[PDB]
RNA sequence: CAUAGUUGCGCCCG
């Protein structure tokens, strides 16, 4: 009651302008992305002249992919950083950050700064076509936009490439809410009839309905979990 | 006579093939309804295109859950006859076995 | 493609596949399957002229249709079986120019 | 069949004894009310 | 021989209080003042506190023993 | 004599309203049943 | 015939819910006790239930579509029950995992993290209408 | 369907408006110029007669009863 | 009758074999907005059958480019499955090869 | 210990709105002012359609909804009626209401707009306001629209029908002295047409000492009052109901 | 279906009184009054006008609910000055500022449709 | 009761033991006429 | 409105919308779908802000005064038809209204609203269990079969039609009109699925406004926002202030880029208006200036076919099923609900033994046998 | 107060 009738007084709100950042910040994401672009057409080069060694346990495009994945996670994650430091005070999208309410730290790098790699089971987009993502690149292109980095924030607007991709990544999300709601409650409702009887008798023990002892005191120290919290033991940790 | 054809909206043989709007409208019928559909007992019944897998066609995949390394297939059907769509396999063995 | 596009003896919708690399040229004329319209490119060149457009414009009291479009060889069908042995420009403006 | 009235997920068991349906029992649509403590309920008066 | 703990269960005090205001409802005797008390729970919670209320649980022992126990000799929780 | 690019965003439109003129969003089914 | 109305001890009223009645709440699909709390009823004049907003994260709850089952228990014994067990208070300490259940939610939650800032001034009118809202409220007004 | 008689909004009528600005298209002004014709100053009321649809018109096609 | 059992229940094969025939062909068009009409009229769905144990096609393939709709299924347990054709997406009506 | 001595001083004054400024007053005092206009001024809005015939293409309740929101000018017949409900008769009377009548038949090719001229009323001094003209709805030939409906006090807490503002512009502190408001970049913002900054300037310097006071007002009447009688009326209503609690505060310590 | 009567929010009911005076208990010369039927257009400005009194010592007002229409204004005084005697107060003041706002009003009505 | 023909809008009564059909046009549609009795509705 | 020549067509369920409005921010595509002719939803001044609390949690507050000006005002048509026959010739149904001595038992609702024909007239109010085709079975007296309509609708029967069906029947069918109003509870959505529910209707002084005397027609929470990052809403917003102001509806084509945030922001600014659309808006309560500043705008919204009337339904003591003696939907949901394992289980993890055996046992279906001790069986 | 099949397929909501 109190956090809402002083509310009214203060107000709150999201707005276009919590979304925009200065030209310098999209200048630095801009001059991130194309450094990062140059550096895997650089590794594309390397691993065409058959100078990439692969790193052990990986093969030569394990080692390939993991070295572009690396990168594009990394230009990703500092162009997010620096959109973050370039929020102002007054930026609602950092309040509610801020605040844990909603959202989160990268649903600011995405919106501001850079949608990043949308990835369909943990790998980059394959080859549904012959050696091809789409009929819009040449064959044999490991580019990043080619394999579905998409390179423009939700405020700058995808382009019908990226946004295919983009969709390709929400159909992911909405098969794997599929299958969590099919096995919701299976698991769960096997777990609940092996364990119905189970119960604490008079005497302090754990018993089933047969009466069969399973635990001589009630997670072996007889202690309900809604009293019990965390500490630190003092006499663990330091030298003698 | 054989029998009664159900007839799509506005198809060809639909009395609302053709007709200007004017008509329509004198007709009690939306020109703006797109029809595509057939009315079965006053209810207005439409048919989903169904996705199957293209005929005539060679088909390699990898059957996992057999004892061959590999399986050409084809579903092989006549232009509009024989509705019954005879599927051939010809499967590579397993190497495995010993 | 030539016929096709002039449509003389090759209705459109025909399906015209090479598989370069297999040597392989699959034509197909079935039912079943999905194709969309796509402008032609030639020499990083548009088939499509402004005089295309203008006739367009005035696409009442001209009686010039999108199946003129077709006709003229401009705006062909293509499927997901041949658009593999595409390369398909996104829009004009920017990708076929120098 | 008459096994088949016991067996799957609702038969006499699984179906009307591990669960059925119960009498003075209301469902409907919530919304927000911040001007009410965490133990009340606003409920219509239709079904009140 | 008592091994079962004095401190009332919580379930043990909504069983009870859920008994002697049913009993109570019936026009039970009220074994505690009361003023100005209408509703049955109320007077049950007023009886609890003044720990009169007149009943007795039985605890089972998994065994198949007993203890017996008044409201009054249990500490409540 | 082409299109310039900043024509061509109503030259494709001009196109895509022709197509529907001539066709319509119910082509499958009318089509289908017709052959 | 009022003789059919008239009333003695012993008799039973099936009378019309009113306030203050226990009122146990779910929402499908149940997953741990928080999923089914008791509540006091309260009639509002409109067509809804209606929620205190934290104790929607307990029921995972949010007021998109989102329709909930109301039970009514229908004698003192299962009312005392519910008023002992299942009400949400005695529900916010979960023993899942040792913790609360029902925290401040969005607005409530970014409007105090503006409010607790230490820029944050008011004048004597906000001050006094606020505590308005304060029930637990001595009703002293602090030294600013 | 028909015009509103208020602008849902702020309650300014806009029911006496709707075919005096179509008689205003047809004198070849602007959307907005007609609009601030006829004294909708706010966008409130400026979505009304900008955003209608005036399907009753079509409706007067068919017949009575 | 026949034909017009069919499409009154769906279910298609025979009459008498129609505890064992594929169902949910026909369906009572959703007259709720005129999108949603239009929605339902070009609608697709693709059966599970036993291609569908064997490989996943809930999940968006890239030759779905410009043919079916990227982002719209119902959602729950139909979600890819159930797809809606892409606006320029003509179907081939099929021809004779001769 | 006492209110203070507010003053009024009218910028602009037409028969659509009038504009003007308070000052020496409380925030309080001017939101309940403008909570008056919009809420609490009593006109005279139709309610009770009796609909005898419709061969309209709209249902009846539509056309009864329609004529609900038609204006009508209440200048000053609006004192002398009652409520309905305060008021004693067969539930309708010239003290509590009054009468319009309504019947239109287009056999006619052409479209026959049934528009806010065709409401008769029986008294000629409550006409729709537009009486260009508001359009009700539209008959084709051989369609027919036959009513009769009544008009009666009311205002617009009950419904907005009764509303008679058409927006009332609230203003205060337009440079943001008291900074009320905290523009995270001032320059951005637009001036007020009651500001009084220059072009380098985006905000007044800040006050520790200012309270809201040059309330800046504009009510723009529907058109069924005029203006000058919607905030002369809302003043005489707002004073009564303060009189009237009064009157209950005193019984109340009496007892 | 449970819409309420859309004329009962400002209407009273039998045996229903406008307002009703409670001595709180908490503090020494401090009492609650609950209105019925009355919005924030009452109690805002009664606030208002009440914290202007230099005898005020604390002055507010609340809705218990917005769906209802009951507004409790608590009201607590220097332990000379009564809280019913404030209110009154504060009302007849509030009733001279409008009378006195419509007397200026009128005149300046009359100022400028002459000028 | 009287009926309205929903071709040519023909008022006519037909008694409940026949069946319907304008009588004049052959027409197999009927409407029943609105109902004669009051009904109020609140402009609200 | 679903279609042009709905009111000739009766269909089972239908929803149409008093005042639809093509969208002010459009895309191209949409002069093809001929949405243009045939709308859906309204464009409206949403005002993205906290308030009250009303809005949270994806929930909306609308403005009272607005629904009283017709604001997303929309009428549910449904049609009930019923059908005449001869099975056999030891009956024959005729549509008739009954009386109470010529049928051997009827229902408690009044049959004195049809005619002759046992057909009401079109423009009669009907409530929940009026009747509306008095139809009766000869008794091999009768047996009245006569149809009533869902008990929570109180309609007015709009149109009733009578026609022979395809064996040559007289059979009937009636349309009834019900006119729901937006109220608690109903469902909106943009096009951007920010779907929610109306929490709480205030009237237009208690909302907030601007300077310019507009308030918001809906009020949204701004956490719907950070979590799905639908900026498509806001560049929606924006579009429409900028199309409102301009006179021009604005193109929201998506991969066009002749339109960015930047030039829609210059073009606002051209119009005196904050460039990135934030407005100061004054409390509604207090008339106070709000600290911060609101995004405010025109934007596209659409009332789902979902309301509480279709939803809301209770149980006690109702009709039981004739096997199980478990309550069935009948006429309604009135079946109660069905206490599944899952709550079963949560309420032995709450331990509330008694309240699961009334719930199981003792308010279900309660009953009594009688067994022999000697052998164990139900005698 | 009391009286209105299943048994499936499809579809809508979270
Ligand atoms: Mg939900
Ligand atoms: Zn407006
Ligand atoms: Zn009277
Ligand atoms: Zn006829």
């Amino acid at each position: 009651t109190v956090i809402n009738n002083w509310l009214l007084i203060e107000g709150h709100t999201i707005g276009i302008g919590d979304s925009i950042a200065d030209s310098k910040t999209y200048q630095d994401i801009q001059n991130t992305i194309k450094k990062a672009k140059q550096d895997v057409i650089e590794v594309i080069e390397k691993a065409h002249n058959n100078e990439l060694e692969p790193t052990p346990g990986n093969t030569l495009r394990q080692t390939f992919e993991n070295q572009v994945n690396r990168i594009l996670n990394d230009a990703r994650d500092k162009t997010g950083s620096s959109a973050q430091k370039s929020l102002s005070e007054y930026n609602n999208f950092k309040s509610m950050v801020v605040s844990g309410a909603k959202g989160s730290k990268i649903n600011i790098s995405q919106v501001i700064a850079v949608v990043g790699q949308q990835n369909v089971e943990g790998k980059r987009i394959p080859f549904g076509f012959k050696h091809r993502t789409l009929p819009h690149f040449i064959k044999d292109d490991y580019g990043p936009e080619s394999r579905g980095f998409v390179e423009n924030s939700y405020l700058a607007g995808l382009t019908p490439t990226e946004f295919f991709f983009h969709a390709m990544g929400g159909r992911e999300g909405l098969i794997d809410t599929a299958v969590k709601t099919a096995e919701t409650g299976y698991i769960q409702r096997r777990l609940i009839k092996s364990m119905e009887s189970v119960m604490v008798k008079y005497d302090a023990t754990v018993r089933n309905s047969i009466n069969q002892v399973v635990q001589l005191r009630y997670g072996e120290d007889g202690l309900a979990g809604e009293s019990v919290e965390f500490q630190n033991l003092a006499t663990l940790k330091p030298s003698n | 006579f054989i029998g009664k054809i159900p007839i799509m909206l506005r198809s060809t043989y639909c009395l609302l093939n053709g007709l200007t709007d004017r008509d329509l409208c004198e007709l009690n019928e939306c020109p703006l309804d797109p029809g595509g559909y057939f009315i079965i007992n006053g209810s207005e019944k439409v048919l989903i295109a169904q996705e199957k897998m293209a005929t005539n066609t060679v088909y390699v995949f990898a059957k996992k859950d057999s004892k061959y390394a590999y399986t050409g297939e084809c579903r092989s059907c006549l232009e509009n006859s024989s509705r019954p769509t005879s599927t051939i396999w010809v499967s590579m063995l397993a190497r495995g076995g010993q | 493609r030539k016929l096709r596009r002039q449509m003389d003896i090759i209705v459109s919708e025909v399906s015209m596949i090479r598989d370069i690399r297999e040597r392989e040229i699959r034509i197909y004329t079935d039912a079943g399957r999905i194709c969309r319209p796509l402008l032609i490119v030639e020499k990083q060149k548009l088939l499509l002229k402004k005089r295309h457009i203008d006739q367009l414009k005035e696409r009442e009291y001209n009686n010039y249709s999108w199946q003129d479009l077709v006709a003229s060889g401009v705006v062909e069908y293509i499927d997901t079986l041949e658009e593999e042995t595409v390369m398909l420009a996104m829009t004009p403006d920017d990708l076929q120019e120098k | 069949s008459l096994k088949q009235r016991l067996k799957g997920k609702e038969g006499r068991v699984r179906g009307n004894l591990m669960g059925k349906r119960v009498d003075f029992s209301a469902r409907t649509v919530i919304t927000p009310d911040p001007n009410l403590s965490i133990d009340q309920v606003g409920v219509p008066r239709s079904i009140a | 021989k008592r091994i079962t703990t004095p401190y009332m269960t919580k379930y043990e005090r909504a069983r009870v209080l859920g008994t002697r205001a049913l009993q109570i409802a019936m026009c039970a005797p009220v074994m505690v003042e009361l003023e100005g008390e209408t509703d049955p729970l109320l007077i049950a919670m007023k009886e609890l506190k003044a720990r009169k209320i007149p009943i007795i649980i039985r605890r089972y022992l998994p065994d198949g023993s007993y203890e017996d126990w008044g409201v009054d000799e249990l500490i409540i929780s | 004599d082409e299109i310039t690019p900043d024509l061509w965003q109503e030259a494709c439109w001009i196109v895509i309203s022709s197509y529907f003129d001539e066709k319509g969003l119910v082509r499958q089914q009318l089509d289908s049943f017709d052959e | 015939k009022p003789s059919d109305l008239h009333l003695q001890t012993g008799y039973k009223v099936e009378r019309h819910m009113c306030d203050g009645d226990i009122v146990i709440f779910n929402r499908q699909p149940t997953l741990h006790k928080m999923s089914m709390m008791g509540h006091r009823v309260r009639i509002l004049p409109w067509s809804t239930f209606r929620l205190n907003l934290s104790v929607t994260t307990p029921y995972n709850a949010d007021f998109d579509g989102d329709e909930m089952n109301l039970h009514l228990p229908q004698s003192l014994e299962t009312r005392a029950e519910i008023q002992e067990l299942a009400m949400v208070p005695r529900m916010i300490v979960t023993p899942q995992s040792n913790r609360p259940v029902m925290g401040i939610v969005q607005d409530t939650l970014t409007a105090v993290r503006k409010f607790t800032k230490r820029d944050v001034f008011l004048e004597r009118g906000e001050v006094m209408n606020l505590l308005m809202f304060l029930s637990t409220w001595d009703g002293k007004v602090p030294q600013p | 369907m028909i015009i509103p008689v208020r602008c849902f909004t702020c309650g300014k009528i806009v029911g006496n408006k709707w075919e005096a600005y179509l008689g205003l298209l047809q004198a070849e002004y602007t959307e907005g110029d007609a609009l601030d014709a006829l004294g909708l100053k706010r966008y409130c009321c400026r979505r009304m007669l900008l955003a209608h649809v005036d399907l009753i018109e079509k409706l007067l096609n068919y017949a009575p009863l | 009758d026949g034909l017009k059992y069919s499409l009154a229940t769906g279910n298609w094969g025979d009459q008498k074999k129609a505890h064992q025939a594929r169902a949910g062909v026909s369906q009572v068009l959703n007259r709720l907005t005129f999108a949603s009409t239009l929605s339902h009229l070009r609608r697709l769905n693709s059966p599970i059958g036993r291609d569908g144990k064997l490989a996943k096609p809930r999940q968006l393939h890239n030759t779905l480019w410009g043919m079916v709709c990227p982002a719209e299924t119902p959602e729950g347990h139909a979600v890819g499955l159930v797809k809606n054709l892409a606006l320029m997406a003509y179907i081939s009506v099929g021809s004779q090869p001769s | 210990p006492y209110a203070n001595q507010p003053t009024v001083r009218i910028t602009e004054l037409t028969d659509e709105n009038v504009k003007f400024i308070i000052e020496n007053t409380d925030l309080a005092v001017a939101n309940s002012i403008r909570r008056v206009f919009i809420a609490e001024v009593p006109i005279i809005a139709i309610d009770w359609v009796q609909i005898d015939a419709n061969s309209s293409v709209l249902h009846d309740e539509f056309i009864a909804h329609r004529l609900g929101l038609i204006p009508l000018t209440s200048d000053d017949i609006v004192d002398k009626l009652q409520y309905s409900r305060d008021c004693t008769c067969e539930e309708f009377c010239p003290e509590c209401s009054v009468e319009f009548t309504l019947d239109v038949r287009c056999n006619e090719d052409q479209t026959r707009h049934v528009t806010s001229r065709d409401l008769i009323s029986n008294s000629p001094r409550v006409i729709p306001v537009t009486s260009d003209d508001i359009l009700i709805v539209k008959l084709r030939k051989g369609q027919e629209l036959r009513l009769r409906a009544y008009a009666k006090k009311g205002f617009g807490k009950e419904h907005a029908k009764w509303n008679p503002t058409a927006g009332v512009a609230f203003e205060y502190d337009p440079d943001n002295a008291l900074r009320h408001t905290v523009y995270p970049k001032p320059e951005e913002w637009p001036k007020s047409e009651y500001s009084e900054l220059d072009e380098d300037e985006s905000q007044a310097p800040y006050d520790p000492n200012g309270k809201p006071e040059r309330f800046y007002y504009n009510v723009e009447s529907c058109g069924s009052l005029r203006p000058e009688t919607i905030v002369l009326s809302a003043l005489s209503g707002l004073k009564k109901k303060l009189s009237d609690l009064q009157t209950q505060l005193s019984h109340e310590i009496q007892s | 279906m449970n819409a309420p009567p859309a004329f009962e929010s400002f209407l009273l009911f039998e045996g229903e009184k406008k307002i009703t005076i409670n001595k709180d208990t908490k503090v020494p010369n401090a009492c609650l009054f609950t209105i019925n039927k009355e919005d924030h257009t009452l109690g805002n400005i009664i606030k208002s006008q009440l914290l202007k009194d230099p005898q005020v010592l604390f002055a507010g007002y609340k809705v218990p609910h917005p769906l209802e229409h009951k507004i409790i204004i608590r009201v607590q005084t220097t332990p000379d000055y009564s809280p019913q005697e404030a209110f009154t107060n504060a009302i007849t003041d509030l009733i001279s500022e409008l009378s006195l706002l419509e007397e200026r009003f009128r005149v300046a009505i009359k100022d400028k449709q002459e000028g | 009761m009287i009926y309205i023909c929903g071709e040519c809008h023909t008022e006519n009564e037909i008694k409940s033991r026949d069946p319907i059909r304008c009588r004049e046009c052959g027409y197999r549609i009927m409407y029943k006429k609105r109902t004669k009795r009051l009904v109020v509705f609140d402009a609200r | 409105v679903y279609i042009t020549n709905f009111h000739v067509r009766m269909d089972t369920l239908a929803h149409v919308l008093y005042y639809p409005q093509k969208p002010l921010v459009t895309t191209r595509s949409m002069e093809y779908l001929r949405f243009r002719e045939l709308p859906a939803g309204i464009n409206s001044i949403v005002a993205i802000a906290s308030y009250t609390g009303y809005n949270q949690e994806d929930s909306v507050i609308m403005n009272r005064s607005a629904v009283d000006r017709g604001f997303f005002r929309s009428v549910f048509y449904r049609s009930y038809k019923e059908q005449e026959s001869k099975k056999g010739f030891d009956q024959e149904e005729v549509f008739e209204k009954p009386t109470r001595e010529t049928c051997q038992g009827m229902r408690h609702a009044i049959y004195d609203k049809l005619d002759d024909d046992g057909l009401i007239a079109p423009g009669v109010r009907v409530s929940g269990d009026d009747v509306i085709i008095g139809k009766t079975v000869t008794l091999p007296t009768k047996r009245d079969c006569s149809t009533f309509l869902r008990t929570s609708e109180t309609g007015i029967v709009d149109q009733v039609m009578v026609t022979l069906n395809q064996e040559g029947y007289k059979f009937c069918k009636i349309r009834v009109r019900s006119v729901r109003i937006p109220q608690i509870g109903d469902k909106f959505a943009s096009r951007h699925g920010q779907k929610g529910t109306c929490g709480i209707q205030y009237r237009q002084e208690d909302m907030p406004f601007t300077c310019e005397g507009i308030t918001p027609d809906i009020i949204i929470n701004p956490h719907a926002i950070p979590s799905r990052m639908t900026i498509g809403h806001l560049i929606e917003c924006l579009q429409g202030k900028v199309s409102a102001n301009k006179g021009e509806i604005g193109d929201a084509t998506p991969f066009n880029d002749a339109v960015n945030v930047q030039k829609i922001s210059n073009l606002l600014s051209d119009y005196g208006y904050h460039l990135r659309g934030n407005e100061v808006l004054y409390n509604g309560f207090t008339g106070r200036k709000i600290t911060s500043q609101i995004f405010i705008g025109p934007t596209y919204y659409q009332r789902l076919k979902h309301m509480v009337d279709d939803k809301i339904h209770s149980r006690a003591r109702g009709p039981i099923q004739i096997l199980n003696r478990q309550p069935m939907e009948g006429r309604s949901r009135d079946g109660g609900l069905r206490f599944g394992e899952m709550e079963r289980d949560c309420q032995i993890a709450h331990g509330a033994a008694q309240f699961l055996r009334e719930r199981l046992f003792e308010a279900s279906d309660p009953y009594q046998v009688h067994v022999c001790n000697l052998c164990g069986i139900m005698a």
